[PDB]
């Protein structure tokens, strides 16, 4: 259930246009990350590719928190 | 004679002579011009008389004969089609619409030539160059090689 | 002096009307030209209905399009003037049906109706930029692959913006800014001196 | 996709520019895609910014195989515009050389048709007798094909003295040169296995997707425009209209056979019952004035030298006019502010419907079939890509 | 003397360069008159190949751009005329290999010197000489030693003569990464001290291309002696089996004593055809690149250098096998850079 | 009135001759016959460079500038030829010569560009600017493709014996 | 105003499929480098891509954001299935051009009019 979330902040520092070591689970891609919209859809994909599920095109819309994406992993 | 300069350029010339008498062509048939070829190959002024084979795919065709409009989206093509022959390899560019641009020129979908995305040897001029012409012009391709000296240049450099 | 004959002019007239009349909704300004050539305007929202009719009512059959295309009135609000010729084979007549539609305001397609359109709708869309709701394939037909802009839209260059040469140290062939080496000589040609309508 | 292959655009198959992706599986045709505009050149941009003497040679480049009768369908469409109609002797003209234009369509499908299938000597037999064909234009037009000759307001210059009597010798003997292809061709044991219920097209599917021409012919629809609305003097002439059944390849073919056959009687006819007269419209406001008379008459000058500078200042309107095109229906929709520069000039050509059939026909067919089929819709890249 | 620049910049367009380039037809040539074409420069390529092989350089070149005329190096004439209207000459001649009846000596010093004495009796107003990186007149190779005596004659027949000294050239067509690459044939590709303590800078073809260009348009250079060098340096080692890493072909880097190495230049020297290595090759080869201390070249004339891994993909991609020409560079492993 | 190209009892010799056409390749030998026929008839090609298609008077061929029998050129840049032109090709521009007549000093026929219709022999009043009959002016290099006054004025001398002939016989006809 | 919608109600009912191309193109970049054999980067070539989608960033109205993606998923297409070809698409990574300066300095060095 962790493992999880250790899986996504690995991937969101990777891309390293973001989370600078100010890489938060409650931290939101859009509210204070400033990661543009676009970027977003970037990071949901990378997501994609490690987990190896491919998320839909609106549930993207609504996680933009690390935590709540493990949250919607884990179902 | 034995001073191997001369017994050079009897060498090349045989060599010249070999691909001046024998061409085969490929015919890219944009346009119209391709018509006025076809009739160089029917039997008033037959190609194959002089050597020419009527048809050739490119890798066994010594020269290509652009007949008709180079579009934009056909030049690469052509392009390829010229890379793909080869290494002894020639191109008789046919028609105002490929010697330059033609009644097409100022359009924005058409190549103001083909010597823009293939060097050109000979310009066989005309809107349908008459079949005649492009003898003539196939006849002075062959004059163009007869000229040609490769083996001497080696022998000079 | 064309050798006119009145009587077609008067039976086209007539189906004008007969048109007219049996789709009121859709169908305004019906003219006969004075070239004995009928050519029903309809709202763009008749594009479907009013080809339907006219392809399958037993009094005026028009089963095959003759051609689709966009003339475009820069001036005119709504640019394109997108027009369907259309033959009769049983009764040995042709009508045209024009309709208006605006650079981002699409018209329905017809292929529906007629499939000859398959091909002339994306025509249309490649050359003015119309856009055909329900197409089954919009895609350019003319143009090439990387084309941009439509390029019959009087408001577009005619040597346009980009030409192709190869270029060696790319090895590939390589669109530039056009730079042409003669312009297109403007001629301007309007006389100063109208003709007296007859 | 079926090892989906490119039909070659240099490939001696084709008329040259015709990329045609096949997904295939094996040797079965799925689905094929054909692609357009690798001869897209402008023509109907370019016109806008001509005068209408001076687009007329976009005509004859067209659809080029056709050289004339495309002229004769800008000239309707620009006399219609201005009500003037040619001279009684420019009309047979017209008929003359639109007929033989037929033939030399013709000649091109058929011979064409047989070099993609295999059979190479009837192309050489019938291009001799096209050789001697292009000569009447040369020495009817000056150019061996896109002469110029039908200009808006009849011919240009009147037949040279002495073409009447050789366009006889030639149509004297041209059936016996058909007549051999015949023997070549139209029952081989094999020309008509490759041919035979190959591409066949229903009536209802041939109006619907907008054939118009043999293609429709041939499948039964009876419809030559030049029966049902008359063009020029077709209507004087007596000819019959050779419509088929079991529409095949193998069928329009012998359609195209018989249109050479009827030409030949609608020649023979003009050569016996052409008038005395002329050739251009007199009205020097259409027609440019005869050299002898602008070099004597001042109005003659003012009306050579405007003609030729701005133009007819055709009055404003809108026509679409078809003719029968070889290949089909030729329409042109010359839309025409009052200025002498046409402002529209979609051109019609039989062949952008021709070519969308060919997936609606072939259809679970081999890569060969697909090279027939193509040859029975006379494509000609010029008039599709316009 | 000049043509006031006019147009938009490309082809079509007029810079106001006449410029006789008497080695066009060679590697960097190419490159030189390409750009020279393309910024729509008068570029008059004298050549003594057949007309055939001289069309390539056709296309690049506008209408009217492109001049090409008849010359014999031993003819002072034909050099007197090539320079007799042009504003700038190029030199490019050199050949790695001393056929028969031109020995190295002649076509490095003896052509040029010659060369720029013409132009300095036509009034040229820029000279460009191109010598070997590197180049000592008692340094290893003859060629080098050569190139060394000539950069300075010509300075004598033409003062204030352009002098840009050229590393080995990374290039589509070159040597330096095709030879490397075309080793494999030899089952084991012979190292000098196992490919080591002969660290090389490599530079882009049209690096030194777009350098020699901006030269001509540019009055800072004068008796400049430009080093046009490169990105990253490299020990031998890494750049032939980086290169056998693209060509995706294995690799089996053997020492061999240069000594008896220099014998096998010999051998392929003996060959009549285009020697494939050189005696003087295989010392330039193990002859190593010397620290920039020169005047600086690219970036210095205007042009970054471009890195060799960035390109390499295009120049060794023919070179590949069947299978693994779509293996692309960022999947691949670059090699280490060694500064030493 | 229409014609059915291909609108269509079982006898032995019906069959029996049906069968035979598919058995011995009966059809197959008539196409040989026609072949073998013309193998023998005359060939209709012709020495190229010893014997020339023939072509008459109006051939358009390539561009010439004639001059009037004294010596003075014709063309009086009135610039209606290079209106009429439809490919843009003929470039004019003129200043009065000395003499105080008027005359071209650039007259450049773009041959690549020009699409050989004939306008040009139509449109000019002193028909200065004719069709020539040569078709034989293919060039190695593009630029001598471009013509100006010098090679059309040369080109119209060389032709100009055949050009005043080929003109005297169509001239009625214009 | 009172303009008929082509695609998209309202502009949030359209960055939808904005974004959703902008998948499809995120993933199609890598194979199109390999089977185009490109001289790119798949991070270059998905920079590119962005580049694009940015450049038309500023439409506000849906209808042009609608028809601005029925052009872009054209070209998708075209790029997939290989229509487009090598030189069809290193265009879009503009080369062989000398980016033209903005700086005034340069604009008035070369160049008659800015
Ligand atoms: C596309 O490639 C081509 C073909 O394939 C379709 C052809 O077959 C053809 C048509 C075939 C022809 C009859 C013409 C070409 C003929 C030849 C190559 C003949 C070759 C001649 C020889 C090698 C003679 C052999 C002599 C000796 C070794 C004698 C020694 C004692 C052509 C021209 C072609 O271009
Ligand atoms: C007591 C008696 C006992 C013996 C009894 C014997 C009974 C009589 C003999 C019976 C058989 C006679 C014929 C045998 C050979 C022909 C066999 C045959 O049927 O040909 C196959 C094919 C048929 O044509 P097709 O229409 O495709 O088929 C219809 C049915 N599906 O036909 C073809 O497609 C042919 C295609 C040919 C293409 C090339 C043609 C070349 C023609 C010129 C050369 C002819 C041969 C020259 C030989 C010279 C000497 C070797
Ligand atoms: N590529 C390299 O290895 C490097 C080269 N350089 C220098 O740059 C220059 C160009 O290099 P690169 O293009 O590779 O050299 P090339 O081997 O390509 O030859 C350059 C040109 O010199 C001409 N040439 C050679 N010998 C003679 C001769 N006897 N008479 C007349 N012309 C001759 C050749 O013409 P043709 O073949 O038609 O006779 C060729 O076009 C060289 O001179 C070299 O010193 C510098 C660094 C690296
Ligand atoms: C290397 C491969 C080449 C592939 C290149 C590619 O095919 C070409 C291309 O991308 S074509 C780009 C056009 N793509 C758009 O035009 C979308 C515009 N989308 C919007 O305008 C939105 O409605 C919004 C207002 C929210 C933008 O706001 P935002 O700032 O992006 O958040
Ligand atoms: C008109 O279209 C064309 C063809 O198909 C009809 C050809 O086969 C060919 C090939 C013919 C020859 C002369 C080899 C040409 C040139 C062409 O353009
Ligand atoms: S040149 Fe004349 S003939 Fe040859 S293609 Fe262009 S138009 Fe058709
Ligand atoms: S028309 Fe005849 S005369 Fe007038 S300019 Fe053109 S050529 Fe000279």
């Amino acid at each position: 259930l962790d493992g999880i979330k250790d899986r996504v902040l690995y991937v969101l520092k990777l891309y390293d246009k973001i989370d600078p070591e100010k890489l938060s689970v409650n931290s939101h891609f859009m509210k204070d990350l400033g990661l543009d919209s676009l970027d977003q859809v970037e990071i949901i994909m990378a997501m994609e590719d490690e987990f190896g599920f491919e998320i839909p095109d609106i549930d993207a819309e609504k996680l933009m928190c690390p935590q709540e994406i493990v949250d919607y992993i884990a179902d | 004679r034995s001073r191997a300069e001369y017994v050079v350029t009897k060498l090349d010339d045989l060599i010249n002579w070999a691909r001046r008498s024998s061409l085969w062509p490929m015919t890219f048939g944009l346009a119209c011009c391709a018509v006025e070829m076809m009739h160089m190959a029917a039997p008033r002024y037959d190609m194959d008389r002089f050597g020419v084979v009527f048809r050739a795919s490119p890798r066994q065709a010594d020269v290509m004969i652009v007949a008709g409009t180079l579009t934009n989206k056909m030049a690469p093509a052509l392009r390829k089609v010229y890379d793909q022959m080869p290494e002894p390899r020639y191109v008789v560019s046919m028609g105002s619409c490929a010697n330059g641009g033609g009644y097409y020129h100022y359009s924005y979908s058409v190549v103001r030539g083909c010597d823009r995305i293939v060097p050109v040897d000979i310009y066989v001029p005309g809107c349908p160059p008459t079949a005649e012409a492009l003898l003539y012009g196939i006849l002075q391709l062959q004059r163009k090689i007869k000229r040609e000296q490769k083996l001497k240049i080696w022998y000079r450099r | 002096v064309r050798p006119r004959s009145d009587v077609t002019h008067k039976q086209l007239s007539a189906f004008g009307e007969y048109v007219a009349e049996i789709l009121p909704k859709y169908v305004q300004q019906v003219q006969v030209s004075c070239l004995d050539e009928l050519e029903i305007c309809i709202h763009p929202d008749g594009v479907i209905p009013t080809l339907t009719f006219l392809r399958d009512h037993t009094n005026a059959q028009f089963k095959s399009l003759a051609d689709l295309t966009a003339v475009d009135v820069p001036t005119r609000q709504n640019r394109f003037e997108i027009v369907y010729n259309l033959l009769s084979l049983r009764f040995n007549s042709r009508i045209r049906v024009k309709t208006y539609a605006d650079e981002l305001t699409p018209i329905d397609s017809i292929v529906s109706v007629h499939i000859a359109a398959n091909w002339y709708e994306r025509e249309v869309w490649d050359m003015f930029g119309v856009f055909f709701f329900n197409h089954p394939d919009l895609r350019r037909i003319l143009t090439d692959y990387g084309f941009e802009g439509h390029p019959f839209r009087k408001d577009f260059p005619l040597t346009g913006y980009v030409e192709l040469r190869y270029d060696d140290e790319v090895k590939r062939v390589v669109a530039e800014p056009v730079e042409l080496a003669q312009e297109f000589r403007k001629f301007d040609l309007n006389s100063p001196w109208e003709a007296f309508p007859a | 996709t079926n090892m989906t292959l490119n039909f070659g655009p240099q490939h001696p198959a084709a008329h040259g520019v015709l990329r045609l992706v096949l997904e295939l599986s094996g040797e079965m045709v799925r689905k094929c895609d054909p692609h357009i505009g690798l001869l897209h050149r402008g023509t109907e941009k370019l016109i806008e910014y001509k005068t209408y003497l001076q687009a007329l040679p976009y005509f004859d480049r067209l659809d080029y195989v056709s050289m004339m009768c495309n002229e004769q369908a800008y000239s309707i469409a620009v006399e219609k515009l201005l009500n003037i109609q040619p001279p009684p002797r420019a009309q047979w003209i017209r008929v003359l050389f639109g007929e033989i234009t037929r033939i030399l369509n013709h000649i091109m499908a058929v011979t064409t048709h047989a070099l993609d299938i295999g059979a190479m000597t009837p192309f050489f037999w019938m291009f001799e007798e096209r050789e001697k064909m292009f000569e009447f234009y040369e020495r009817v037009s000056g150019a061996r094909m896109h002469a110029a000759y039908i200009r808006p307001g009849g011919v240009h210059q009147d037949l040279p003295l002495g073409l009447l009597d050789d366009i006889y010798e030639f149509s004297k003997n041209f059936s016996l040169r058909i007549d051999e292809v015949e023997e070549m061709l139209t029952n081989n044991r094999i020309w008509r296995n490759r041919t035979v219920d190959i591409g066949v097209v229903t009536a209802e599917d041939a109006l619907n997707y907008g054939f118009s021409g043999v293609m429709l012919r041939g499948s039964g629809i009876q419809w030559d425009l030049r029966k049902t609305q008359p063009y020029d003097v077709y209507d004087q002439v007596e000819f019959d209209v050779p419509i088929g059944s079991r529409g095949d390849c193998y069928d329009r073919y012998l359609c195209r056979v018989e249109e050479m056959r009827q030409s030949l009687r609608i020649i023979e006819q003009c050569l016996n019952k052409m008038p005395p007269g002329e050739i251009k419209v007199d009205d020097a406001k259409v027609s440019p004035p005869k050299r002898a008379e602008m070099k004597t008459s001042m109005e003659s000058l003012i009306h050579h030298f405007k003609l030729y500078t701005e133009g007819y200042q055709v009055p404003p309107g809108a026509t679409y006019t078809a003719i029968e095109a070889p290949k089909g229906e030729f329409g042109v929709y010359l839309v025409s502010d009052g200025s002498s520069r046409p402002y529209r000039c979609k051109i019609k050509a039989p062949g952008f419907a021709h070519l969308a059939g060919l997936d609606k026909m072939s259809k679970g067919h081999m890569l060969a079939d697909v090279v027939a089929i193509i040859g029975t819709q006379d494509i000609v890249f010029g008039e599709i890509d316009r | 003397h000049a043509v006031i620049p006019h147009g938009k910049g490309g082809r079509s367009s007029v810079s106001g360069v006449v410029a006789t380039v008497f080695g066009a037809t060679g590697f960097l040539g190419r490159y030189v008159v390409n750009h020279l074409g393309r910024m729509g420069s008068q570029v008059i390529i004298p050549y003594r190949c057949d007309v055939y092989d001289i069309m390539h350089l056709r296309l690049m070149g506008d209408l009217g751009q492109l001049t090409f005329l008849e010359w014999d190096a031993r003819d002072k004439d034909s050099i007197r005329k090539a320079v007799q209207h042009s504003n700038v000459v190029i030199n490019l001649i050199g050949r790695e290999w001393e056929t028969r009846n031109f020995d190295f000596e002649d076509v490095f010093v003896n052509i040029p010197r010659a060369i720029a004495q013409a132009s300095k009796e036509a009034g040229v107003e820029r000279f460009i000489h191109v010598s070997h990186l590197n180049a000592s007149m008692k340094s290893s190779s003859k060629s080098l030693r050569s190139k060394a005596v000539g950069e300075k004659e010509v300075r004598s027949v033409f003062p204030e003569a352009i002098i840009i000294r050229p590393s080995d050239i990374f290039g589509r067509e070159d040597r330096f990464l095709n030879h490397f690459a075309n080793y494999r044939w030899f089952l084991a590709v012979p190292l000098v001290s196992l490919g080591f303590k002969t660290v090389k800078q490599p530079v882009y073809v049209a690096d030194v291309s777009k350098g020699i260009v901006n030269a001509t348009k540019d009055p800072d250079a004068v008796g400049k002696t430009f080093a046009f060098t490169g990105p990253n340096r490299y020990l031998l080692f890494h750049l032939v089996k980086y290169i056998f890493g693209m060509t995706h072909r294995t690799f089996i880097p053997y020492p061999l004593p240069l000594f008896v190495y220099s014998w096998i230049g010999k051998l392929f020297g003996l060959s009549p055809f285009e020697p494939w290595t050189t005696k003087d090759k295989v010392e330039r080869i193990h002859i190593s690149d010397v620290m920039p201390t020169d005047l600086p070249g690219l970036e210095d004339l205007g042009v970054q250098p471009t890195p060799l891994e960035l390109k390499s993909i295009e120049v060794l991609r023919r070179h590949r096998t069947y299978r693994w020409l779509s293996s692309e560079i960022e999947e691949t492993k670059p090699a280490k850079t060694v500064n030493y | 009135t229409y014609k059915y190209v291909n609108k269509k009892e079982v006898d032995m010799k019906s069959a029996t001759d049906n069968a035979a056409r598919i058995l011995m390749w009966t059809e197959l030998i008539r196409g040989l016959g026609m072949t073998l026929s013309y193998l023998f008839r005359e060939p209709a090609t012709i020495n190229y460079p010893f014997e020339k298609g023939p072509l008459s008077p109006r051939f358009r061929g390539e561009h010439a500038l004639r001059r009037y029998p004294s010596g003075e050129e014709r063309c009086i840049a009135c610039k209606l030829c290079e209106a009429i032109c439809p490919a843009q090709a003929i470039t004019i521009e003129a200043e009065p010569r000395a003499d105080g007549s008027r005359r071209t000093t650039r007259y450049d026929i773009d041959m690549t560009k020009c699409i050989y219709c004939g306008f040009c022999q139509e449109a000019c009043p002193v028909d200065a600017i004719v069709e020539g009959p040569n078709f034989e002016f293919s060039t190695e290099t593009h630029e001598e493709l471009l013509y100006n006054k010098e090679k059309l004025l040369n080109n119209g001398d060389k032709w100009e014996a055949e050009i005043a002939a080929n003109i005297q016989a169509d001239y009625l006809y214009r | 105003t009172s303009v008929k919608p082509i695609f998209s109600r309202d502009l949030n009912e359209a960055k939808r499929r904005v974004r959703e191309l902008y998948r499809a193109w995120y993933r199609e970049v890598p194979n199109t480098v390999h089977l185009m054999q490109l001289d790119i980067t798949v991070k270059q070539g998905r920079d590119k891509v962005r580049e694009m989608f940015m450049k038309n960033a500023h439409v506000t109205d849906p209808r042009v954001v609608d028809l601005l993606v029925i052009k872009g998923k054209m070209e998708l297409q075209e790029t997939i299935k290989v229509w487009k070809q090598r030189t069809h698409v290193m265009r879009f990574f503009h080369e062989t051009e000398t980016p033209r300066p903005k700086d005034f300095l340069s604009k008035f060095y070369m160049g008659h009019d800015p």
